[PDB]
């Protein structure tokens, strides 16, 4: 029943900006983490940034520790990862996840590709 | 429910005269938690005297540590006032040097 | 830092694989095991390392072996070749590590 | 730590 | 070697007088560490440790914030349960929490805590499975109901099972001086007379950590456990603990008696006679 929607990446240029949207649909927004992760072209899944609805706990990757920055509406169930001077190893397929009291991401989205082209 | 206080009163290190000790009223057991102890030097309060964080055992029973710096001394007599709820009148208990 | 070995392990349909994780400064209660068939977004599959998420088949299964995470998969079947990922976090340092990945082949 | 800010009340 | 962090929390209403007073303290092992105190005008989550100064600013900001939304909500369940219970909104009542994580000498986890009581009886508690709660009385059965439609068991798992475990054995290395040392009983043993025909003997305990001891009066081999003052393990102040047992043996047969203290800080038993 939970479903979990990205949008908002494409191509950009080095040192540029997105704003990817995830907008979960299911769930009480306010009672479960939202985490960015991407895969990066034929390498492994990374863990990119996170968000707590409530309590407005954040956590970064030490990758993209200053240069992202995730905010959440909490009326709205969706929750953004603003990325800032993008550099040419940002480039992955960013998946929005769902911390589900488990202490594991249960629900995935589907992916964003975000490409950042000089 | 209401359960009286446990007092005693003893030194940190065992007590030899001349040599600076800490003098505690480790009252424990009681509830409810507003309770007022007092450490008294022949009969006269101490103002001075520090007290530890109300925590409480197993069974929500508080407990607390009232400590003074005193120096023993044959002349000199120790002791603790304790008032709470369930005392009627305030219990004083002599501080023996052998408990 | 932790490590995900091996990096490929191929294996027939009902064999025996072991995919073993060395999360050395880790909780048991944060680590979980994914399975990513390519170009698709991962799905869960043991959590607290030991615990199958709902839905997941019963031929997967987690332990521990002191400091030493392990993914077996009892009686491998034809959908079970992926690439396989295990999560741990520090709720200390506030951070998902995913492992390097096992792919699983034929 | 103390527990963090989720619960319901009692 | 097993150790534990515990978090005892007293919310006391006082109508009429300003809001609950609300104290909160952290123990790891018998150590308290922090403090909060809803009186004290730093309305802050205080330190009481050496070991614990060492953490960033970052950990006392989030700590005491997290410590102030659970004293705004104690003082919300002290006016649901009075209307719970029907009691009159001018009397003083006592919310006590308690929670924390059993964590082994591996370093792994043991078992999670979560135990509530109003006016010091038992109200609500977490079973040893840390997904079931445990109602105390007729009055705890709707918290029972609102914790398992909201699914509090399930949220504050990841707590006791994950966060208290990984914050745990932070502690135990950063003070690993204080809270991973045991220091043997300073044990002796003293006559007091108090009659020509009879007389007691007091067997010391001083200066002990952890405050986990067992003094026990055996007269030839049977321990007695009978005439016999054990009062409870007191704290000297100063992070060790004190304890003494007494009994009123007769006179003239001091020479029978034996005292034997079993510290985890100890090679082996003692075997303390008089003399
Ligand atoms: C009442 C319950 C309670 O007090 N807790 C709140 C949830 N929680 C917790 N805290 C936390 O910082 N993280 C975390 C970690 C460990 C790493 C990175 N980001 C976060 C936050 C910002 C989401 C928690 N992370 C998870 C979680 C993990 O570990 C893995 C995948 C998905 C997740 F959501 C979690 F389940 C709880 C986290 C503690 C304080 C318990």
């Amino acid at each position: 029943e939970v479903q979990l929607v990205e949008s908002g990446g494409g191509l950009v240029q080095p040192g540029g900006s997105l704003r990817l949207s995830c907008a979960a649909s299911g769930f009480t927004f306010s009672d479960y983490s939202i985490h960015w992760v991407r895969q990066a072209p034929g390498k492994g899944l990374e863990w990119v940034a996170s968000i707590s609805s409530s309590s407005g706990s954040t956590s970064y990757a030490d990758s993209v520790k200053g240069r992202f920055t995730i905010s959440a509406d909490t009326s709205k169930n969706t929750a953004y990862l603003q990325m800032n001077s993008l550099r040419a190893e940002d480039t992955a397929v960013y998946y929005c996840a769902r911390g589900g009291w488990i202490a594991a991401m249960d629900y995935w989205g589907q992916g964003t590709l975000v490409t950042v082209f000089n | 429910i209401q359960r009286t206080p446990k007092i005693q009163v003893y030194s940190r290190h065992p007590a030899e005269n001349g040599k600076s000790n800490f003098l505690n009223c480790y009252v424990s057991g009681f509830h409810p938690s507003d309770i007022e102890v007092d450490l008294l030097k022949n009969g006269e309060r101490i103002e001075k005297v520090e007290h530890s964080d109300l925590s409480f055992s197993k069974d929500w029973s508080f407990y607390l540590l009232y400590y003074t710096e005193f120096t023993p001394t044959e002349k000199d007599e120790y002791a603790c006032r304790v008032n709470h709820v369930t005392l009627s009148q305030p219990k004083i208990v002599k501080w023996d040097r052998d408990m | 830092q932790m490590t995900q070995s091996p990096s490929s392990l191929s294996a027939s349909v009902g064999d025996r694989v072991t995919i073993t994780c060395r999360a050395s400064q880790s909780v048991s209660s944060a680590v979980a095991w994914y399975q990513q068939k390519p170009g698709k977004a991962p799905k869960l599959l043991i959590y607290s390392a030991s615990s199958l998420y709902s839905g997941v088949p019963s031929r997967f299964s987690g332990s521990r072996s002191g400091t030493d995470f392990t993914l077996t998969i009892s009686s491998l079947q034809p959908e079970d070749f992926a690439t396989y990922y295990c999560q741990q976090a520090s709720y200390v340092r506030k951070t998902i590590t995913f492992g390097q990945g096992t792919k699983v082949e034929i | 730590v103390v527990v963090g800010a989720c619960g319901v009340g009692k | 070697g097993s150790h534990s962090m515990r978090y005892f929390f007293t919310s006391v209403s006082r109508p009429g007088r300003g809001e609950p007073r609300f104290i909160a303290v952290g123990y790891v092992d018998d150590t308290q560490f922090v403090r909060f105190d809803s009186d004290a005008a730093s309305q802050r989550m205080e330190p009481r440790a050496p070991w614990i100064e060492q953490e960033g600013p970052e950990y006392w900001d989030q700590e005491t914030r997290n410590v102030k939304a659970q004293s705004q909500t104690d003082r919300v369940d002290l006016g649901t349960l009075r209307g719970y219970y029907n009691q009159s909104e001018a009397g003083s009542h006592t919310i006590q929490i308690m929670y924390g994580c059993d964590v082994g000498s591996d370093g792994r986890f043991l078992r999670g805590y979560r135990q509530d009581a109003y006016d010091g009886k038992d109200y609500i508690a977490l079973n040893e499975d840390l997904r079931s709660w445990t109602a105390a009385d007729m009055a705890a059965q709707i918290t029972k109901r609102k914790w398992e439609a909201a699914h509090e068991a399930e949220q504050l798992r990841a707590y006791l099972d994950g966060t208290c475990v990984e914050w745990l054995r932070r502690y135990l290395e950063n003070g690993k001086e204080t809270l991973q040392r045991t220091d043997p009983p300073k044990t002796h043993m003293t006559h007091h007379p108090i009659s020509d025909h009879e007389a007691t003997l007091r067997c010391w305990a001083l200066g002990f950590y952890p405050a986990e001891i067992t003094l026990t009066w055996q007269r030839d081999g049977e321990d007695q456990t009978q005439d016999t003052e054990l009062v409870e393990t007191r704290p000297a102040g100063d992070g060790t603990f004190q304890k003494w047992a007494a009994v009123v043996v007769p006179s003239g047969e001091e020479q029978r008696y034996t005292c034997h203290v079993q510290h985890e800080g100890l090679p082996k038993p003692l075997t303390l006679r008089w003399e």
